[PDB]
């Protein structure tokens, strides 16, 4: 009975986990032979770096544009800064960027996407310049659109590398993100990690363990086969030879009508992906982000992805055909990604509807052992010993994500999505109320009784002690990243 | 609160089954443990069967291939099968609950609430 | 802002050894091209070497294979190393700066460099 569908649900859940930390494995011994197999002194592709943003903390958008100029690779063509909107409050966040690299900041009339002429003179006609665009705020689309036509018209770019505003690039992340484009003629773009070093919260460690696994992981079964589904968002590097084509139909999409722009990245991927090309991730480039903290914030953002993911995990599908028998996996994933959510509902709407307490504690059990062994892998992999955090993993997803899949599926048609969370808040507060008042006896001489309740209380411990290494290690000051640790000593003397 | 109410007796040749059926009225059976005493003219009434809300089931010794147990929690009722009769049988037969408990379950001490009576007499 | 102090050169006879170091006082950035400048007596600025931060190598024609370069990028200080020394080759060095901000192109112009040292010898 219950069986076929906890030991099911634990063997789907694990075979497929196991299977992406092989491929994973597979592609880093991949790629580390393409770099040993590499000189030393190589500058081959004349990238050209963007970056758009929108208000994105003073003091945050000096360290990119820092990490940027002093990042190391010897050929890079210019510097393409788009700043979203003009105002006195845009205003400064140009000067910024002009303490840190020159007095070039123009302000074109119109945005370059709505502009009848889209090519390049605006106001530009220097191309041995670092420039920053002042322009009317449509969007990171519109914005990005402007970065792609400046970095084209320079016969001597082959590559661009984007990047966020709030991000900071390592030495050598651009170095080791632009190879494997030289790599390969089949490669059009390649993905980047993107850690996170805000780790001074409770939900802003969870996602970042969770960040680690949906890239080095997640993303890095998919660069076996060379069919990522989603490049990196903050960091990222694309051939000029697929964005000055794919350009024009990224900036254009209507899904079902009304045109709306959010994640664009995705649709970047996606549109990459759908012209036959091939997309790899390489660990080695590694960059910073910061982390949502408030719940409410977490919850809007996943619900934003969520709305994202929901329209192009189609075309993702469908864009199986153009890519060879390497393909099927693209197809399997998006399966995956769908079935075990429903399963997952289903599995808690019978759990919750069925009560039984040798049919609960079970679940439990065989999750919180699933779970270590994942955060066991993520440990090992990144030799941290703080991944055991990951454990806590499911109480954020099963908060979070789950009311965001169900606002964004009921979308895709305050209250305008947090009544569905607070609905789901309360229909799990309802299942555990009637659950442990429907059961509400005690048995010590039955085995079974005595199996449920020292299973539960045993879970219980456990985490409680896990809650309470995480307090201990907050503060004795364990939790924060070593770059946290040097930027709160950098905020207090600016 | 639950109310118990026994029935099924009268004479049977050793052999025989003769269904006991014990019935219970209370806010919720199916978290009630519930066990089977036999009443013997002495010995003050050995411990027979259970089973627990897990539906797990105790018997006693040497009634292991003669007695079967079970419950129903629709009609909340025990019916308690019985197979292979002999005549040391002869004697009531006492349904007992439990709600809250702990590991003596073989004792009348522990069982709250308590039946009246299911006389049962087999002959030779 | 960035201050560069630059020590060495004395007395040169026929084929001699010397080293030269400049010490810098500010942030570098490792993007920013470093290079000496020689000055003979009653001549314009020549060049002789440049290297950017982050580790590119170059000379110039008449001191190839005579002078290399060495930067420690960790005492923020730069060596040049002088081998087979010549009698015409007396004049006063100068180690300049250049920021990859207006551009990162690499330009041998004496009036790309915003910073400058102090002559030496
Ligand atoms: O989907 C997105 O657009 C981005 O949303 C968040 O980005 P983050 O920077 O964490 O958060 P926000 O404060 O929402 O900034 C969104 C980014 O989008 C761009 N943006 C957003 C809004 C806007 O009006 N203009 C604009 O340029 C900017 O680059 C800005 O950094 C996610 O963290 C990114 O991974 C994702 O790529
Ligand atoms: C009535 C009182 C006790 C408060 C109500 C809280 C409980 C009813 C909640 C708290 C934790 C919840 C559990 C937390 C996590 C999961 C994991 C979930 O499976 C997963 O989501 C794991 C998938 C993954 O590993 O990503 C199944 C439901 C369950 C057991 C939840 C069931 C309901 C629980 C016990
Ligand atoms: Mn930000």
């Amino acid at each position: 009975s219950a069986v076929w569908g906890i030991s099911v649900y634990g063997v789907f859940v694990l075979g497929f986990y196991i299977a992406q930390i092989v491929f994973s494995e597979f592609n880093r011994m991949r790629l580390s032979d393409w770099i040993s197999l590499r000189p030393d002194n190589w500058n081959a592709t004349r990238v050209a770096v963007i970056i758009a943003g929108y208000r994105e903390d003073p003091f945050m958008f000096k360290k990119c544009l820092e990490s940027v100029r002093d990042s190391e690779y010897g050929n890079v063509a210019r510097l393409i800064c788009v700043i979203d909107g003009d105002e006195e409050e845009d205003l400064k966040m140009a000067e910024i960027y002009k303490q840190v690299y020159n007095d070039n900041v123009k302000k074109p009339g119109v945005v370059l996407c709505e502009s009848e002429n889209k090519n390049g003179s605006t106001i530009d006609s220097d191309v041995s310049k670092n420039i920053c665009i002042l322009q009317p705020h449509r969007g990171k689309r519109e914005s990005l659109y402007t970065g792609f036509q400046l970095a084209s018209m320079d016969p001597s770019v082959h590559a661009v590398v984007l990047i966020d505003s709030d991000t900071v690039l390592e030495k050598n992340a651009i170095l080791e993100v632009v190879y494997p484009l030289s790599c390969d003629p089949n490669i059009k773009a390649v993905a980047g990690e993107c850690k996170i070093w805000n780790t001074d919260t409770i939900l802003s460690m969870l996602v970042s363990w969770r960040y680690f696994s949906a890239f080095n992981v997640e993303r890095g079964a998919q660069s076996l086969w060379k069919t990522v589904q989603c490049v990196g968002g903050p960091l990222g590097a694309y051939t000029i030879d697929i964005i000055n084509e794919i350009k024009d139909p990224w900036i254009t999409q209507t899904f079902l009508g009304n045109k709306c722009t959010y994640g664009d990245n995705r649709r970047l991927t996606n549109e990459v992906l759908m012209r036959g090309k091939k997309i790899v991730y390489t660990p080695f480039a590694v960059g910073w982000s910061d982390s949502p903290t408030n719940v409410m914030r977490y919850i809007v953002q996943q619900t934003r992805w969520s709305k994202s993911w929901c329209r192009e995990i189609w075309y993702t599908l469908g864009s199986a055909w153009k890519h060879g028998f390497s393909g099927i996996y693209l197809a399997f994933e998006c399966m995956y990604q769908i079935m075990y959510f429903f399963l997952v509902m289903y599995l808690f709407s019978y759990i919750a509807i069925k009560a039984d307490i040798r049919a609960q504690t079970a679940t439990v059990l065989v999750s919180t052992l699933v779970t270590i062994i994942k955060s066991s892998y993520l440990a090992l992999r990144a030799k941290n010993l703080k991944a055991f955090y990951f454990v806590l993993y499911t109480y954020v997803y099963f908060f979070c994500m789950i009311p965001a899949r169900i606002t964004a599926m009921f979308t895709m048609f305050w209250a305008k999505q947090f009544l569905i969370t607070y609905m789901w808040w309360a229909g799990v507060l309802a299942a555990g109320v009637y659950s442990i008042v429907d059961n509400w006896y005690f048995d010590w001489a039955d085995i079974q009784y005595r199996f449920a309740l020292v299973g539960i209380c045993s879970y219980l411990v456990f985490v409680s002690i896990v809650l309470v290494i995480y307090l201990i290690g907050k503060i004795t000051t364990w939790n924060y990243t070593p770059l946290q640790k040097e930027l709160i000593e950098e905020r207090y003397l600016h | 609160q639950v109310q118990l109410v026994e029935s099924g007796g009268g004479l049977v040749q050793a052999g025989g089954s003769l269904k006991v059926s014990c019935a219970a009225s209370g806010r919720a059976f199916k978290t009630y443990r519930m066990a089977w005493f036999r009443q013997a003219p002495g010995k003050e009434r050995e411990f027979v069967s259970g089973i627990s809300a897990l539906e797990t089931t105790y018997y006693a010794d040497s009634v292991k291939g003669r007695f079967t147990i079970s419950r129903d929690n629709t009609k909340n009722t025990v019916s308690l099968q019985m197979d292979s009769l002999k005549p040391e049988d002869t004697a009531v037969y006492y349904c007992a609950a439990r709600r809250y408990g702990g590991t003596d379950y073989t004792t009348t001490g522990s069982y709250d609430y308590w039946g009246q009576g299911t006389q049962v007499t087999v002959s030779s | 802002q960035v201050q560069l102090v630059e020590s060495g050169g004395g007395l040169v006879q026929a084929g001699g050894s010397l080293r030269l170091a400049c010490a810098a006082s500010g942030r570098i950035f490792s993007s920013d091209t470093l290079a000496w400048f020689r000055r003979a007596p009653g001549k314009e600025r020549e060049f002789v070497a440049a290297s950017r931060w982050s580790g590119g190598g170059t000379d110039y024609d008449s001191v190839k294979g005579r002078f290399t370069f060495s930067r420690d990028n960790t005492f923020n200080t730069m060596c040049l190393e002088m081998n087979s020394l010549k009698p015409e080759d007396t004049a006063v060095y100068y180690c300049a700066l250049r920021t990859a901000r207006d551009s990162y192109y690499y330009t041998r112009n004496p009036t790309g460099y915003d910073y400058w040292g102090q002559g030496t010898q």
